[PDB]
RNA sequence: AGCUGCUCCCUAGCAUGCUACUACCG
RNA sequence: GCGGUAGUAGCAUGCUAGGGAGCAG
């Protein structure tokens, strides 16, 4: 438990049915459940009503019952609403300030991703709030590339070329140089082990890793990570610097480097460089043009 | 300053036993003799030997930052 | 009857995670330790009765903590306490006494 | 529990009644200041109670829930915390022996196995450069963990014995430099 | 209850009595009313106080129920481990040593201590130091329990793997010493 | 990872009992 | 005016049950 993101106040709740699972507090979280669809809080225990083989799971119906919480049809004589007040009961109720402004996580939130705007809202909204963007564009892409189909090849027509057969249900995505697949060789115990390759229509085309034997059976998928929460910006808020600090200059002047003197001053007294380079004007050169600035 | 030194190796021997030395068994047996023998000693010039030949063992591994830990 | 008191003190000192390490969660360990060591106080020795008056004051702290910890987290204050008591001869004196009240 | 709606009643007969008591007046307008302040002390007295039992049912429902979080954070961060305390209470001990070798290990000589006590029995400890040779090596006598030892042996990091006249300032870029002294206690 | 009998008889008594008191007509009027409004809150005393106590029952009923039905799942869940556990360790022991060492019996009873002896088919020796090793399990083979025995395998307390040629005089100092080998029975 | 005995704290339920207020009747 | 029965609110004793913890053999 900690502080949430949009409102830096400590607390204790989730949105169970939105994607990414941050933490909101008390107003805060009423704000971003009641204003669109998410109604599943997940505090210390979740919200849900723990009588014998029930169902609901929306959050402004279920009611306290003593030490749980409880069904309308469930609930004992007395009751207190969990969801009142502008406010989901949980973790320090009080030091909870709120927001009014909601459109913009809201929309982040109930968004696929698919269009213009989204990448709008996800850059032109708060830092914070466009990390969480990123990291819900990653979940987002996992979720969506591993729904494709899996690629069960079962003959062997040469090296480079062979046959594809898939399963039902799943169409298969576009075979492009852009998404790499990945194999598994088959054994009696497990599967693994055949790396990440690139398939096309051929007869099927197959750009593979490292010359191996072509077994049958095996099947290649398009695998997902485990990717992982967010800690610093973007970049940090700047500044130029006084002097030239932690930093001193060189002595002579080199040939290849001479183009590029007057850029040696102008980012040693500031953190960034915000580079405006055509592909192939010196790109690189620069890369071990200002490392030999001081090679210490 | 006996208890301390009888304190700091119980949290010296936790630290040990976090650290999966107890995945040896000869380093483990003699972890474990020394440190029994610090909480039975009386006078406080062996605990401070014993307490040496103990804090060895974590310095001679290298899952600790020690210039991390250290920052005084 | 009473114990030795380097019993008491070691579990005091020396527990299994948790269940000591952070006092305002549990308190009730105290309470216990002191109830076995109140005949102390009426021992000859000095650094005898010693061991029951910091069990106390080490109690009372422990409330005083949790307490504000509360109001300055949330807003909240335990509205009426009843447990003055536990810093206080009285609760442990009571249970040496021939009248059972179990 | 006074901001209850009931209240604003209780209080308006009980002001009727004061009157009353005041005015010294018949036995009926008596008996209905009796029969119209026992229905709302009894209106009241229900309602004020219940939610005052439900405030400290809240606060000790909230003050569970918190005792929870907290257990459930303070073991998942003990392999730090430990640490932590370890060195706190070790730089509060302030001893010499203790001192020399925390020291010596944050510059980089470390030892290879167990520190031994007696006066026979092995010592290998690793060198990373010449300072911490010059300052801690003298002849054939090395100075560690507040005790004298005896020099029997110097190698490199490629496992060939080095003799111990050559190491120096200007032959110290042509040897592998993660020493290896083989001492014993004296 | 909100639909229940006494509902709309106290409700109408009720709005009969207050509008004939904005009409204020009598003295017994008022009896009579309160009255009525009396024994009309005694039928929506019974009926709707008494009447949840049926409502409780019928819950503690339908949880002692819930409550068997898991119970009763529970057993046959055990049972099934239990059978299945004795199944699978049958596989094992029906061999032909057994059968004869039964059929050599006076009654077909005999004492489990020997049944390891004269049947197992591995064995298993624990070891605390050299001598001990250089006394029992010495070479590659060896006698006991008139049988003999030849290794393969040896562990140390670490569970790794040690070699017949490391277990020496000189080397004993360099190993995890509670030593484990495992023989087969020679035929 | 055991068998007992004693003690402290919190919650819920029921019975009993006490006390107070409204209603019916005698 | 009193007694009884039917109601509502508060208090007290013990009895069962569930959970956490401490000591001794
Ligand atoms: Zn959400
Ligand atoms: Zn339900």
């Amino acid at each position: 438990v900690g502080a949430c993101v949009l409102c830096n106040s400590q607390t204790s709740l989730r949105c169970g049915a939105c994607i990414r699972r941050p933490f909101l507090c008390c107003k805060c979280c009423y704000d971003h459940v009641i204003s669109t669809s998410h109604k599943l809080v997940l505090s210390v225990n979740p919200y849900v009503c723990n009588a014998p083989g029930c169902d609901v799971t929306d959050v402004t119906q279920l009611y306290l019952g003593g030490m749980s919480y409880y069904c309308k049809s469930h609930k004992p004589p007395i009751s207190f609403p969990l969801c009142a007040n502008g406010q989901v009961f949980g973790l320090y109720k009080n030091t909870c300030v709120g927001s009014d402004n909601v459109t913009d996580f809201n929309a982040i939130a109930t968004c696929d991703w698919t269009n213009a705007g989204d990448y709008i809202l996800a850059n032109t909204c708060t830092e914070r709030l466009k990390l969480f963007a990123a990291e819900t564009l990653k979940a987002t892409e996992e979720t969506f590339k591993l729904s494709y189909g899996i690629a069960t090849v079962r003959e062997v027509l040469s090296d480079r070329e062979l046959h594809l057969s898939w399963e039902v249900g799943k169409p298969r995505p576009p075979l492009n140089r852009n998404y790499v697949f990945t194999g598994y060789r088959v054994t009696k115990n497990s599967k693994v082990q055949i790396g990440e390759y690139t398939f096309e229509k051929g007869a099927v085309v197959y750009r593979g890793t490292t010359t191996y034997k072509l077994n049958v059976g095996d099947y290649f998928v398009l695998t997902s990570h485990t990717v992982m929460p967010l800690s610093a910006p973007t970049l940090v808020p700047q500044e130029h610097y006084v002097r030239i600090t932690g930093l001193y200059p060189t002595l002579n002047i080199s040939d290849e480097f001479s183009s590029n003197v007057a850029n040696y001053q102008k980012v040693g007294m500031q953190k960034y460089s915000t580079l405006q380079g055509p592909p192939g004007t010196g790109k690189s050169h620069f890369a071990i043009g200002l490392a030999l600035y001081y090679p210490s | 300053k006996m208890s301390d030194v009888k304190c700091t190796s119980v949290v010296l021997l936790s630290v040990l036993q976090q650290l999966r030395v107890e995945s040896s068994s000869k380093l483990w047996a003699q972890c474990v003799q020394l440190h029994n023998d610090i909480l039975l000693a009386k006078d406080t010039t062996e605990a401070f030997e014993k307490m040496v030949s103990l804090l060895s063992v974590l310095l001679s591994m290298q899952g600790a930052v020690d210039i991390n830990k250290l920052c005084e | 009857p009473y114990p030795d008191p380097s019993r008491i003190l070691g579990a005091g000192c020396f527990v299994d995670d948790i269940v000591k390490t952070d006092g305002t969660l549990m308190i009730e360990r105290f309470v216990s330790l002191a109830i076995d060591a109140y005949p102390l106080t009426k021992h000859p020795n000095q650094e005898y009765a010693d061991v029951f008056h910091l069990y106390l004051q080490y109690i009372r702290k422990l409330h005083d903590e949790l307490t504000g910890h509360m109001l300055d987290m949330y807003s909240v204050m335990l509205t009426n306490d009843n447990t003055s008591r536990y810093w206080e001869p009285e609760f442990y004196e009571a249970m040496y006494t021939p009248h059972t009240v179990l | 529990f006074s901001s209850l709606p009931s209240y604003a009643a209780f209080a308006t007969a009980q002001e009727a009644y004061e009157q009353a008591v005041a005015n010294g007046d018949s036995e009926v307008v008596l008996k209905k200041l009796k029969k119209s302040l026992n229905v709302a002390k009894s209106e009241f007295d229900r309602d004020a109670a219940m939610q005052r039992k439900l405030e400290k049912m809240a606060d000790q429902a909230m003050t569970q829930m918190y005792k929870q979080a907290r257990s459930e954070d303070k073991r998942a961060k003990v392999t730090s915390a430990m640490q932590t305390m370890l060195f706190t209470m070790l730089r509060k001990l302030d001893n010499d022996a203790l001192n020399n070798i925390i020291n010596n290990a944050r510059d980089g000589c470390v030892p290879l196995n167990i520190i031994p006590l007696t006066t026979a029995a092995k010592l290998m400890v690793v060198i990373p450069d010449y300072n911490t040779y010059k300052n801690t090596c003298d002849g054939t006598t090395f100075t560690y963990a507040s005790a004298l030892w005896e020099i029997q042996q110097v190698v490199d990091a490629d496992s060939k014995i080095v003799q111990l006249s050559e190491i120096s300032m200007d032959n110290s870029p042509n040897l592998a430099w993660p020493l290896i002294v083989t001492a014993l206690r004296a």
